[PDB]
């Protein structure tokens, strides 16, 4: 989306250990994190992107808004790769990042990859959905990590956040096996996704 | 055999001479070039002096006062030989005692000095106040973490 | 120095911190003074929390030593302790307990730099009720000192009761210190106490 | 590929074990290696009584060592080489798995850009000493444990599992010498630092519990008999025949009864002949538990000889002896007065603290607080008119 700031979440997990894209899902995610960053810059050049960890109980800020690809790239290697995603904590820590920004003319976007299903209670994300859309924050969930064998708990959360205002949630369905992850991003909306009026 | 011997003498013990003698007579005394030679019979005799000096050192530290009548019994010596041994070891400046010739007591202590006692007391009071001051912080720490 | 920081009351595991701020402040401070380096973080307190251990981990990536978490009460509720200092250390805790990451108290005191001193002298123009002066100043102190200790002693009583009433976790460090409290009690009727009463007449 | 091996193990195994080998084929295939890592750990726990463990580990360790957890390759190895009755084999497969990880971090660290695989080297290393222990080469194992210890200190974070194995090994070393004291103190740390993950049996703790109890009784420096019971390991296991008479031996020592001790000991001198040759050390340990305990609970810090004589049921002669030995140990320290028939203490060595002693310590400080308060009321009355 044009005129948007985005907090990437790299999923650090033991389902990211598991290989379902080359070399493993972690090495797949380096390539897809580079993809989105540049695509979004071209479409609007004021766009600027941070990175935070999906690891442990606490997500840590690896990068703040920046348009050097090198600062975001560096954090992908540095972070510990074995962890667990915690969606609830992520939404809130991502939201703080979207608070503290160069100009709030931009849309508040969270793009969050899923390799590992939720490790938290369902209902907490339902309550948090209404707080997110209250400040006009949307959350894009890339799902290849809950359709392996998992039933999709993701869909109901996207329903709750979605409501046209200026920002609308999307659910990027990505096939679960090798095809290269970056390409799956590309075939899903990622330069034509938008918030609706 | 050597291992129990070294161990006995190093650590602080109370032990009696004919019972230690009975242990190491069929053991160490028959080992030649130590105790089984002829002029090493008088190195065996010497082993006793070293045992009764060990007991004197121990008893000096731990016992502040003890009757002389008692001290004789524990050492396995006659009255006369107890007094002379105390005396020799006080010349050589290691220990200190005051032995009565009526044989009421031996006061294994060097009579403590006024200043040092007071010094010792003033420090204990500072340790109580320091102890409470540190404790109060850790109470706060535990309650809140709970 | 301050840093950008947010504190959420809804969950204590959410706070904000700006990392880029810490990296940029380092560059600047080496130019003013290279004897200055990051040594840890102050926290306003007065309440120490467990989530603060996790903030601690962050600060362990700018300094080699364990970071110092300097609780400075700004609300001025304590009449003493305007500094309490703790350092996170990681140790196997006794009594079948796991490895716990915990904040242990380590001694602190205000002592002032010499360059600081000059201003401390300038701004203090008050008579100073405690300054250690004349006969007068120290008779006021001696009373103050008894009520100080007595209140400190009262916290120990309360604490002990809550261990076996309300089942507080036994923290055996406290209890160990208390064994020595009973072991450094003055005992009367020994020649030491008697010499002290002779010394009161000497003086 | 490896599917053919899995199938052959499955025909060979017991019907109850047949579901597990199928689970491994499906998880490898779907390429989901979190499931595969857990399912194997469950196998090596429960079907190492069957000797189809030996050919199963081989497939997983040697073809995956970066595609499964860093903990788990070492887990499958430790089970297989535990029931092993060849020491040559135990040693062997350790040198092999040690090679894989040293090799691996030359490439992997570079590409990946993260992850350290040196944690797992140290468990392997505990296990090399472990092999040496059983083979009766105790001396060799000691050196390798001291070289392990060094690495531990220069690590910023040391997970509990790593130091847990280290202490297990250290524990084994001490009980070969039969140094009760040195075993007891090492085993508490093992017990404390025990992992929240379950893959340890009830049975293992049980065996250990016998070992803890014995050391704790036939020691001479041990005045904590409920430090055993603040762990589940001896606490919850009291409900068998063997651990009834044993729990009772512990408890009699705790409250310092001589009457109850006499009844148990008499019987268990015959039964346990380890206990009979060490009967002398134990019999006096009771009197020493009463010495330290009685001066502690009382407010006076000097104790008469006659007090000890009635309590411990011994001549007045025997009492002095006991006192001299307490000074020697460091159980108590102070001065021994024979003439005035005192022992006036200057040190209490720190003890197990039970609810009853806290009650005492708390009470005594209430009096202290009242003492300060009354002196304070007096200090306010004199000098009310002038302070400054």
């Amino acid at each position: 989306m044009v005129l948007e700031a985005t907090v990437l979440v790299i999923d650090n997990s033991e389902y990211s250990r598991n290989g379902d894209f080359p070399r493993t899902r972690f090495e797949a995610q380096i390539d897809s994190v580079e993809f989105i960053f540049q695509a979004k810059r071209n479409s609007n050049p004021e766009n600027t992107v941070g990175l935070i960890s999906g690891a442990g109980a606490n997500p840590r800020v690896l990068s703040t808004f920046t348009a050097e690809f090198g600062k975001i790239l560096a954090g992908l290697h540095d972070t510990q790769i074995e962890g667990k995603l915690h969606m609830a904590t992520a939404l809130q820590i991502a939201q703080l990042t979207l608070k503290h920004r160069q100009n709030k003319v931009q849309h508040q976007r969270i793009v969050a990859f899923v390799c590992s299903p939720i490790s938290d209670s369902r209902d907490e994300l339902i309550r948090l959905a209404k707080t997110l859309k209250k400040n006009n924050v949307a959350v894009d969930i890339i799902n290849f990590g809950e359709i392996e064998q998992n039933t999709e708990l993701l869909d109901e959360f996207i329903a709750a956040v979605n409501n046209p205002q200026e920002e609308t949630s999307h659910l990027l369905t990505v096939t679960p096996g090798p095809r290269l992850l970056y390409e799956n991003i590309a075939s899903s909306p990622i330069i034509l996704e938008e918030g609706s009026s | 055999s050597q291992e129990s011997l070294v161990k006995l003498f190093t650590t602080n013990e109370l032990m009696r001479w004919p019972i230690v003698q009975k242990t190491y007579e069929p053991v160490l005394n028959e080992d030649d070039l130590a105790f089984g030679g002829e002029a090493n019979k008088h190195h065996w005799e010497d082993l006793q002096k070293r045992v009764i000096e060990h007991n004197l050192r121990v008893i000096s530290e731990y016992y502040s006062r003890i009757t002389l009548l008692r001290l004789n019994e524990l050492l396995d010596l006659t009255e006369s030989q107890t007094e002379t041994y105390i005396s020799d070891l006080v010349n050589q400046g290691i220990i200190y005692a005051k032995v009565n010739r009526p044989a009421k007591i031996v006061n294994f202590e060097k009579p403590k000095n006024s200043s040092q006692l007071l010094n010792e007391w003033s420090h204990n009071v500072d340790e109580l106040l320091e102890h409470i001051e540190t404790i109060g912080h850790l109470i706060t720490k535990e309650e809140i973490m709970h | 120095f301050a840093l950008p920081f947010e504190e959420d009351e809804k969950n204590s595991d959410v706070w904000f911190l700006d990392h880029n701020y810490i990296e940029n402040m380092n560059e600047m401070c080496k130019k003013i003074n290279a004897k200055e380096k990051l040594i840890g973080w102050y926290h306003s307190g007065p309440k120490l929390r467990a989530s603060d251990l996790k903030i601690n981990e962050l600060f362990k990536k700018y300094t080699q030593n364990n970071p110092l978490l300097l609780i400075v009460d700004v609300k001025q509720q304590g009449v003493g302790l305007p500094t309490d200092a703790y350092v996170a250390i990681e140790q196997v805790k006794d009594d079948g307990t796991s490895t716990e990451k915990t904040f242990l108290h380590l001694p602190c005191t205000i002592e002032a730099e010499e360059a600081e001193e000059i201003g401390v002298e300038h701004l203090l123009r008050d008579v100073r009720d405690q300054a250690a002066g004349g006969l007068s100043i120290r008779l006021t102190n001696q009373l103050k000192s008894l009520k100080g200790l007595q209140s400190k002693l009262k916290d120990v009583v309360e604490y002990l009761d809550k261990v076996i009433n309300k089942e507080l976790p036994i923290n055996h460090t406290i209890l160990g210190k208390l064994q020595d409290v009973f072991n450094l009690l003055p005992n009367l009727g020994t020649p030491d106490d008697d010499e002290i009463d002779v010394e009161n007449h000497d003086r | 590929e490896i599917d053919t091996i899995l199938s052959t193990l499955r025909m060979e195994a017991d019907p109850s074990l047949h579901p597990l080998f199928e689970q491994f084929e499906k998880f490898y295939e779907e390429k989901l290696w979190f499931q595969l890592s857990e399912s194997l750990t469950k196998f090596f726990d429960d079907a190492k009584s069957t000797p189809l463990r030996l050919r199963l580990y081989d497939n997983f360790v040697s073809k995956f060592y970066d595609k499964i957890n860093q903990l788990s390759v070492v887990k499958y190895l430790l089970a297989s080489l535990k029931d092993s009755k060849d020491f040559d084999e135990s040693l062997k497969y350790l040198d092999d798995l040690k090679a894989q990880f040293q090799e691996l971090d030359s490439k992997k660290q570079r590409n990946n850009g993260s992850k350290d695989h040196g944690d797992g080297i140290l468990l392997i290393d505990s296990e090399i000493a472990r092999t040496y222990l059983l083979k009766n080469d105790l001396v060799k194992a000691r050196d390798l444990l001291d070289d392990l210890e060094k690495t531990l200190d220069k690590k910023d974070s040391i997970p509990l599992r790593i130091t847990n194995s280290f202490y297990s090994t250290n524990s084994q070393y001490f009980k070969f010498k039969n140094d009760f004291n040195s075993f007891y103190y090492t085993s508490l740390l093992y017990l404390s630092t025990l992992e929240p993950s379950t893959s340890i049996t009830l049975a293992e703790r049980q065996q250990l519990a016998y070992d803890l109890s014995i050391s704790a009784l036939l020691g001479d420096k041990i005045y904590n008999f409920g430090e055993l019971l603040h762990h589940p390991i001896m606490e919850t296991i009291v409900n068998d025949s063997n651990y009834d008479w044993l729990f009772q031996l512990l408890n009699a020592l705790t409250v310092g009864d001589f009457d109850k001790f006499d009844s148990l000991i008499k019987v268990q001198i015959s039964k346990i002949p380890i206990l009979a040759q060490h009967e002398s050390f134990l019999r006096q340990k009771i009197c020493l538990m009463t010495l330290i305990e009685t001066v502690f609970v009382k407010n006076i810090r000097m104790l008469s000889f006659e007090d000890i004589s009635k309590a411990t049921h011994l001549p007045k002669d025997n009492v002095e002896h006991l006192v001299m030995r307490a000074i020697s140990l460091g159980l108590l320290k102070g001065s021994i007065d024979q003439v005035n028939e005192l022992v006036t203490i200057s040190w209490v060595q720190p003890r197990i603290i039970s609810g009853d002693q806290i009650t005492k310590m708390k009470d005594r400080l209430v009096e202290w607080n009242d003492q300060v308060e009354k002196l304070g009321k007096k200090m306010e009355a004199r000098g009310q008119s002038i302070w400054v």
